């Protein structure tokens, strides 16, 4: 799993 | 001073306002950053009822509430009067009793110490937090010291007034970097101008292997069947194996799928067939969502669930409004007199934007398939209990010694 | 004289009766072997339970036959060399074939590295009232290093029995206690040929026990037992093949000896693939093979295999042999006894995995004139059976081969 927020 | 040794006298806030959190009414861990930790997910939970509640059924959705309390906590850092207090009711920070609004950056740091904690773990969870300020502007020397000494913010002076396009390429590069690319053009072209004086940032970044290895192999097409009553084909990926599990309050499932490493997993919410997730979703009430994770369980199961990449954006104004955050947004109540020193005290948020990004398949890489998987001498009992995720489901990525929530989301279409 | 370095001619075979060059015979007379191999395990198959463990070595029982025919004659001789095979192997005498079979345990058991330990070790027990023809003698001593000790038959069926099944045991570390039945030897037995073989390897990727856990395993029908499932990640020679069968193979050190592992997708029954097997198909596999990253999952056991080899041989072809009217073993006794012929076989094998690597031993008894015992028998059919191959890379021989069914030992 690969996860990114901004 | 390393404030993650540090003890709360070690660290001066000198907050320009204070607010009094009213009275109220564990495992080897921290008291205070664990109250921290529940109240980021009363935030949590709240704001995702609030945002589904605001979306159609057919809509996936996928969030870091970590990264928005993290970034408006960084905002509190300046504000005053009405809109300290709302921001401190609407991330629950006033839930962390009799504890003053400026001990919570403290605690918040320490939460953050142990979340990156960087070691010579196995999965990577990083984060990165920017102040872009207009290089004319003189901002409050405590503002940018604490901002960087709690939340590692940096001020990187930008020039909104003569170039803010040139300035808006700027952010956009920096998130694009902290995010491995998969964050990019956060900030809408609209935004940012030449009236624009601060830009506040904060990134979230994962990477993680399944502990419990899905066989590219075992991966098969598999009809998921979305909300508008009709079906698609998606990827299923499939195995057998022990996980925490709990059957909880009317057939719905919950599954724990930890990565590599066992700080972080995943944590999925399966309604039986016949309940609709919505209603699931009026339900997860904070309190409910932490009594299912308390009752998992270890046991033998069958998993099918799919592979999927979720892309989701949006600004968080609206919905933070209805919740109770006014003051903040408007130009004629908000109170941030902590942050530009020198007049422009009354300086207002215009906008907030959130943007997440979500993949998750067998090896984690988008790459084609280099792995497999024996399993010999293996008999299962025959009434195993079974997992199948082919119809809208909740997703969270958790931090288990913290209690943690990084991110969460509603997968309600896998398919392609 | 060492046979293994001599040549054809320097070793004067004389058997009675009839019926690289070195190297390309070796090779055909494994090939041979393995043809035996699968045929004498399909038939081995038919006659026990499709969720009951099977273990055994197959080059054991060729080997003893081998010795054996050392002393047959007319179709008894024939039979013996087309039922395993030896008669594939370009030749023209039944006698040559023993040379190259020299020549191969010698490459089999005879090397410097020796990174995993393989032994071998040939015995024949004649009466002791009896004159043996001292040809048969000299040259079974030569070719399968087997030396004729004697035993009181006549007087002491018993204390012989015992006296060969413990020094077939000294033989296997222990591992093999009883490979002949209580009652199979009598005042009428002539002569015991008898074969056993040792093997021990340490995996090239070992398992960390740390990785081990417990795991219910359900027996068909029926409930379940405990099993230690062991756990490693890595890079194997591997390869998913038709319906969903994996081929695994799991190195010792050296990488000369490796342990193959077969297993049919779930649900999907295993004796469709052992009606299917043969020296080519398996080659097939093997060939298919590629490098991979791969999570394996194995349990940590042992099983014991014992039987009775008389009926699944005589199916095959081998009827002379045993048939006291038919049998002709005439180049084995000089004086003392003449009606010749095989009462019964027996084979026993042994199989243990763990973390460190794999242990397994067997061995072969022909009993020439001894009772007929019937058919012993120990049934406790199990669950998802997989197969198993121990063979040698370089010589392209099956040391052992099974399938395991019961992983609660
Ligand atoms: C906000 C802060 O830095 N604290 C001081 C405060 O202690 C002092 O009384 C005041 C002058 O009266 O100047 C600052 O506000
Ligand atoms: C409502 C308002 O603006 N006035 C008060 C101000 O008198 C007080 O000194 C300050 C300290 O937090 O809190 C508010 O700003
Ligand atoms: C001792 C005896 O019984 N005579 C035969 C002999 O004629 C034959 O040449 C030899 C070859 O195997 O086998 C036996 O020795
Ligand atoms: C690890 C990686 O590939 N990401 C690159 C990194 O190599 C580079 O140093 C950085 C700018 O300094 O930009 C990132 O996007
Ligand atoms: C530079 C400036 O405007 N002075 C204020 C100062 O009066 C106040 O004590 C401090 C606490 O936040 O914040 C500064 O910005
Ligand atoms: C059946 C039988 O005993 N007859 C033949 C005999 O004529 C022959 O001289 C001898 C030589 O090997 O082989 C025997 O098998």
């Amino acid at each position: 799993s690969e996860a990114a927020a901004s | 001073v390393d404030i993650c040794t540090a003890k709360p006298r070690d660290i001066p806030m000198n907050p320009m306002c204070i607010y009094r959190s009213p009275e109220k009414k564990p495992e080897a861990t921290n008291r205070r950053v664990w109250e921290l930790s529940k109240a980021n997910s009363r935030f949590a939970t709240t704001f995702y009822q609030h945002l589904a509640d605001s979306k159609n059924d057919n809509d996936n959705i996928f969030l870091s509430p970590l990264s928005i309390s993290t970034a408006f906590a960084m905002t509190k850092l300046g504000a005053c009067n009405d809109t300290l207090q709302q921001l401190m009711e609407v991330f629950k920070f006033d839930t962390i009793s009799e504890k003053t609004s400026d001990q919570i950056h403290f605690f918040f740091a320490k939460l953050n110490c142990r979340l990156y904690r960087k070691a010579n773990k196995s999965s990577k969870l990083v984060s990165a937090n920017r102040l872009f300020g207009d290089k004319s502007l003189t901002f409050n020397e405590t503002y940018q010291d604490i901002s960087e000494l709690v939340y590692g913010a940096k001020l990187q002076p930008l020039d909104f007034k003569e170039n803010a396009e040139q300035s808006r390429a700027a952010i956009n590069k920096w998130v694009s970097n902290k995010t491995e690319g998969r964050i990019t053009d956060v900030i809408p072209s609209e935004a940012i101008n030449e009236l624009t004086v601060l830009v506040l940032v904060n990134t979230i970044y994962f990477k993680g292997l399944w502990k419990s290895k899905f066989s590219p192999e075992n991966t098969r097409k598999e009809l998921f069947y979305k909300a508008d009553g009709e079906s698609c084909s998606a990827s299923m990926m499939y195995q057998e194996g022990k996980f925490r599990y709990r059957r909880v309050a009317e057939g719905t499932q919950v599954l724990e799928l930890p990565f590599k490493g066992d700080d972080i997993t995943m944590v999925l919410i399966l309604p039986k067939p016949e309940k609709s997730l919505a209603k699931v979703e009026k339900e997860l009430t904070p309190e409910v969502l932490q009594e299912w994770l308390d009752e998992l369980e270890e046991m033998m199961l069958v998993v099918h669930m799919p592979r999927f990449r979720i892309e989701d954006g949006f600004s968080l104004k609206e919905q933070l409004q209805d919740m109770g955050l006014v003051d903040l947004f408007s130009p004629e109540k908000s109170k941030l007199p902590g942050i530009v020193a020198e007049g422009r005290d009354d300086l207002y948020v215009s906008d907030a934007f959130h943007k997440a990004f979500l993949e998750v398949n067998e090896e984690g890489s988008e790459a084609a398939a280099s792995t497999a998987v024996v399993i010999a001498g293996r008999s299962l009992n025959p009434n195993r209990v079974t997992f199948k995720a082919n119809r809208p489901f909740l997703v969270f990525i958790r931090e288990v010694p913290l209690n943690t929530i990084i991110f969460m989301g509603r997968v309600a279409n896998p398919c392609v």
